């Protein structure tokens, strides 16, 4: 009876895989980036990457390889998920719409199977006869690639060697032949087998088994010209073949493990080698000509090329360009040069891609004082480590802001034909037109020539020929640049006036009620051309330079008044081409077609708040696609702006937005302002490159933020950040970090680079005297990061071998100071379990960190939370609750000790709490009167916990090492010794992400209950809320209906995706909504929407209300 | 050192 809802806030940003090839077409070079459940398809260009296609999969991508079966024009995509969904995928373009089709699929998972060490390996043989799969120990699986087999049937072949490190198919081989390093007693080896598929046997390979290095771990199969196998291990690199053997051991590559390779030239002459330190190598195969024999291997060599971000994936592209897929840091695009620069670096960055990395911990703050949540993460590790400040929405920087009421429009206007800066932006008051004589400092109310202070401007653009145009209510007027005198004018033959403007820089292309003219202001006059009349009253107009026009404009957008329609004409012309009935009863308020970068659309804002958008085209003249999306509750007002190279649409309303686009699909992001009525781009004197903003009853000018839905800050650290707390009174963050140092010549330890803890402004060390009785070591610190500048104000170092595990910031009992507190442990590589450790009580009143209280403990203080003005804490399977004397010391209260490793704690504000490792979870209350711990209930499942959260009094949420979520509840029935003692897992759902931290808060605030944010190893941010039974059921319903509707890449079943899955068991998801799924209801076509409303009422327009309302939870 | 092995998981490792 538990009802919950999970949505993604930020997609996974860590890169898990990346392959290069010819998937879009044969003339075409692609790069496929795998994230987790997402697949990214780019085309390699002279500049970098052409985004072409991003989809989602219903599983974690675990193998991703491209191949070419017999007689296929382009490559196919092989993919294998971690739940053992295999499919072959194809790229099909048909239309201007792209589709990723499943050639074949099936689940290749076996009942008999122990998931080996080093996980899943998916290889494909060079002739494309077969795909080799190593899922479990002692078995090799084989999916034959004959044009039948669309279901992907497989056989297994008992593998005598039950501990394989790595495997590849060998090039230049008569039968399919494997090559792999394995471990037994006696060390590590390489062996070869041929694979015969007629036989389903493993036949003797082409060459005798040799021994290789104890740490050999990578097998590269060299292409036909050389055709052997390189073997990468700590310290050693070696080529094997038939009876060839070659072996270099350059002492450079001993410092750090090689973890990833990539082939550079197709013949196998040069490779890339990714190191755990981020160093990039070139492995060079010295090739040597006989005349007749075959081209051979002379020698092996390594060049230290330089430094990338810590590479997990790596792929060479066109012409020196290499993509660097990182999991621990930002992914990048780098250049390889033949000549080094200063410091000997052949490598140069071109582009850097945000990875929110492993998010090891986080918290939510109100940084900018407003009730909007801001999220700050501990991200990355080692040299990639960092903080990331994450903000919802787009921001603007407020300068001088004149409290100027009732304003009605504005345009980019100057007072000269000179400086591209401007001094007066004549707008339009309530029925009126006014003047802002502004030196770019202070404003003035001296009114101007011909711009009568009792009429109104509709358009007012930079019209050449020495004039300051003023298409007014009455009818277009003229005030000269230099002369400033009233030049020429217009007036309606009857007694009538312009009602709707529309122009560029040489036109007056307006409307009088239903009439539509065109009056040219050449060298200071008026010059009419074409004329029609509308069946209805004209509401709005669009025309602007589109194609290769300057003066006279080509096409024509029209929003009419009684039939509620938007139509496509010409202008001149006005002829009918496409009438789109918008339906309902609110008239269009603004109309726009626009240059994105490459592709065109139509957008129309009704006066209710909604907006429609279509598939236009600035050259033919005909509409297509339909979509509806609501913004404001007031009539929305549109405008284009160019900020970088590209052009977006600012939408003005009570909920001001910006219209964007990914590939060329449409995105709608908030702007972080109160309300906005009118707006225009700028470039001024006292306020250069900018945006003018007419609001409720003020005005404003300032610059504008990035683009994305999310804003992301980034404070690099060059060491591993591990925990984080905000202290408001101190107005700073406490952050726990770790840095690596190696063995010194004098046995000491130093450091490979400047870290945040070494470069800290003030510093200090641990003067505790208790624990006193080629080599790597972790030095651990507590950093004091400033709140606004994010500089490292102070760095305290801990004892040698003291790891900092936990961190809190709080008041304790009657003392009115805020201490920060840290819980540590004495780690020696040898010792299996920490025997010692301490809780340390710091004070940062100002300037420095004072040690205020120190308390020895008997194990690793894995975590601690503030209680009720007490200190709750766990110590190596023990949960103590310390009190804080008026004499400044922590004295013990009670301790629970029935648990195996208590890793995680949270507190039901009051007196209840969770905690318990490997077991699963446990509920526990503090009995005030007794001064005691009472174990209330327990969940009895073998969940290896990673995170824990109290949703409420009777709901406990938990994340487990197998990418599952679940919810526990105490039973609501009699016999309070038994049933009230166990707690039922009332919710089950498979996330597909590893969760490190839950914490209550939200990014939205300027249908659902509660807000719990969560961060993941992959840099994915997620959100959990609660639901009523009816919502749950409405939503549950809509999910099955949708599954039927939505085509899935590869054709994997959504129910199978979201199922709970461990080694022990597999269950359908319960009590959980896949908000991502629910949300994707808005992307499907109008036909497909109706398909699932069928059957209080039941309507699609109605459903998109509910989903639009759900989307704004995050 | 379980502490180590432990933290490694947080970084998504063996």
């Amino acid at each position: 009876m538990s009802y919950n809802y999970v949505v993604t806030a930020q997609k996974p940003t860590a890169v898990n895989g990346c392959v290069t090839g010819h998937f879009t077409s044969a003339e075409d070079l692609n790069l496929l980036i795998a994230k987790n459940t997402r697949l990214e398809i780019y085309v390699v260009t002279a500049e970098g990457l052409r985004p072409v296609k991003e989809v989602g999969m219903y599983g974690k991508i675990a193998v991703m390889e491209l191949f070419r079966p017999k007689g296929e024009s382009k490559d196919l995509l092989f993919i294998l998920t971690a739940k053992y969904n295999a499919c072959i995928l194809e790229y099909k373009q048909s239309g201007e719409s792209i589709d990723i089709i499943t050639r074949a699929h099936g689940n290749v998972q076996d009942r008999i199977g122990r998931p080996s060490e080093t996980g899943i390996i998916g290889i494909i043989d060079p002739e494309c006869r077969m795909i080799g799969l190593r899922l479990y120990d002692g078995l090799f699986k084989v999916i034959p690639l004959d044009r039948d087999n669309k279901e992907l049937k497989a056989f297994n072949i008992r593998l005598e060697e039950l501990h394989v490190i790595d495997v590849k198919f060998l090039y230049g081989c008569q039968a399919p032949t494997i090559c792999f390093v394995y471990q037994d007693p006696q060390g590590r080896h390489v062996k070869t087998y041929e694979v015969s598929l007629r036989e389903k046997e493993f036949n003797k390979g082409p060459w005798k088994q040799e021994n290789v290095e104890a740490e050999a771990s990578m097998v590269i199969a060299v292409p036909e010209p050389f055709g052997g196998a390189i073997i990468i291990g700590q310290e050693s690199i070696t080529y094997h073949n038939g009876d060839k053997y070659l072996a270099i051991a350059p002492p450079i590559i001993k410092q750090s493990t090689i973890v990833c390779h990539n082939r550079v030239d197709p013949n196998g002459s040069r490779y890339l080698l990714g190191d755990m330190e981020g160093r990039l190598f070139m492995l060079l195969l010295e090739k040597e000509e006989q005349m007749d024999g075959t081209v051979t291997l002379k020698d092996l060599r390594v060049e230290l090329l330089g430094e990338t971000s810590i590479a997990e994936c790596l792929t060479y592209l066109d012409n020196g360009v290499v993509f660097v897929g990182s999991r621990l840091g930002d992914s990048q695009l780098v250049k390889l040069n033949v000549d080094s620069n200063e410091q000997g670096s052949y490598v140069v960055a071109m582009e850097t891609f945000t990875n929110l990395g492993p998010i090891v911990d986080m918290c939510v703050v109100d940084l900018e004082r407003q009730g909007q949540g801001q999220l700050v993460t501990c991200s990355g590790a080692f040299k990639e480590g960092s903080l990331r400040i994450i903000r919802n929405g787009i921001g603007i920087h407020e300068h001088a802001s004149i409290d100027l009421p009732g304003i009605k429009g504005l345009w980019p206007l100057r007072s000269d034909p000179n400086r591209e800066t401007y001094d007066t932006l004549v707008l339009s008051f309530v029925g009126q037109t006014r003047v802002l004589m502004l030196n770019g400092e202070e404003v003035e109310e001296t009114e101007l020539m011909g711009f009568v202070d009792d009429q109104q401007t509709f358009f007012c653009g930079n019209v050449a020929h020495q004039q300051l145009i003023q298409i007014t209510s009455a009818s277009v007027r003229l005030v000269s640049q230099e002369p400033k005198a009233l030049v020429s004018e217009w007036k309606e033959p009857q007694a009538k006036n312009i009602s709707v403007a529309s122009c560029n820089s040489s036109q007056v292309v307006v409307a009088v009620g239903r009439a539509l003219y065109y009056l040219q202001i050449h060298p200071q006059e008026l010059r009419q051309i074409s004329h029609t009349e509308m069946e209805h009253e004209v509401a709005c107009l669009d025309i602007t330079p589109l194609g290769d026009s300057n003066g006279l404009s080509p096409l024509c957008a029209i929003g009419l008044w009684t039939d509620i329609s938007a139509r496509i004409l010409k202008l001149p012309s006005f002829e009918l081409l496409h009438k789109e009935m918008l339906g309902g009863e609110i008239i269009p308020r603004s109309i726009l077609m626009t240059t994105f970068e490459s592709s065109h659309y139509l957008l129309c804002a009704l006066g209710d708040g909604a907006l429609f958008y279509f598939g236009l085209n600035i050259e033919t003249g005909l509409l297509s696609d339909r979509k509806k999306v609501t913004l404001g509750t007031q009539p929305t007002v549109l405008r284009t702006f160019r900020s970088l190279s590209t052009t977006n649409v600012f939408a003005c309303s009570d909920r001001p937005t910006v219209i964007y686009s990914s590939n060329h699909k449409l995105v709608f992001s908030n702007v972080n302002l109160k309300e906005v009525n009118y707006m225009c781009p700028l470039n001024s004197d006292g306020y250069p490159d900018s945006l003018a903003l007419a609001n409720n009853s003020t005005l404003t000018i300032g610059t504008i933020d990035e683009i994305q839905k999310l804003h992301i800050r980034t404070v690099p650290l060059y060491e591993s950040p591990r925990k984080i707390c905000y202290q408001e009174v101190s107005q700073c963050f406490g952050v726990l970090s770790s840095r690596i140092e190696v063995q010194d010549t004098s046995g000491g330890t130093t450091a490979l680079r400047p870290s945040a803890s070494t470069q800290a402004l003030s510093s200090s060390v641990s003067s505790s005297k208790l624990f006193s009785s080629g080599e790597e070591v972790e030095v651990h610190n507590l950093l004091i990061i400033d709140q606004h500048t994010f500089e490292v104000l102070h760095a305290h170092q801990f004892l040698q071998n003291e790891y900092a595990l936990s961190l809190v910031s709080c008041k304790l009992g009657k003392d009115p100071n805020t201490y920060f507190i840290v819980g540590t442990a004495m780690v020696y590589p040898e010792e299996a379990e920490p025997k010692q450790g301490r809780i340390v009580v710091f004070q940062y009143s100002d300037g420095k960190l004072q040690t205020v209280a120190e308390k020895e403990v008997k194990g690793a203080v894995y975590s601690m939370v503030e209680f009720n003005g007490k200190l709750l804490a766990s110590i190596n399977s023990t949960v103590r609750l310390y009190e804080w004397t008026t004499e400044k010391d922590v004295r013990t209260e009670c301790n629970h000790y029935n648990n195996i490793m208590a890793l995680y704690l949270k507190t039901k504000g009051d007196f209840i709490l969770v905690g318990d490792l490997m077991r699963s979870v446990l509920l526990l209350a503090y009995k005030p009167m007794e001064g005691n711990f009472e174990e209330i209930a327990r969940d009895f499942n073998p969940n290896w916990m990673s995170a824990v959260e109290i949703l409420d009094d009777d709901n406990f949420l938990g994340a487990e090492n197998a990418f599952n979520l679940f919810v526990c509840q105490k039973d609501s029935a009699a016999t309070t010794d038994e049933e009230r003692q166990h707690l039922q897992e009332v919710g089950l759902f498979h996330l597909g992400e590893f969760v490190n931290v839950f914490c209550h808060g939200s990014l939205v605030m300027q249908p659902t209950q509660g807000s719990v944010l969560f961060g993941t190893v992959n840099g994915m941010i997620g959100l959990v809320t609660s639901l009523s039974e009816s919502w749950y059921n409405l939503l549950l319903d809509m999910q099955n209906r949708l599954n039927k509707v939505i085509k899935s890449v590869g054709k994997i079943e959504h129910s199978f995706w979201r199922s709970f899955h461990t080694e022990r068991k597999t269950e359908p998801a319960t009590g959980f909504i896949d908000g991502d799924l629910i949300e994707s209801f808005l992307d499907i076509s109008r036909p497909k929407m109706q398909e699932v409303v069928a059957n209080r009422e039941a309507t699609a327009d109605d459903l998109i209300k509910v989903v639009e309302e759900l989307t704004r939870i995050h | 050192s379980i502490v180590r092995t432990l933290h490694q998981h947080k970084l998504g490792r063996a």
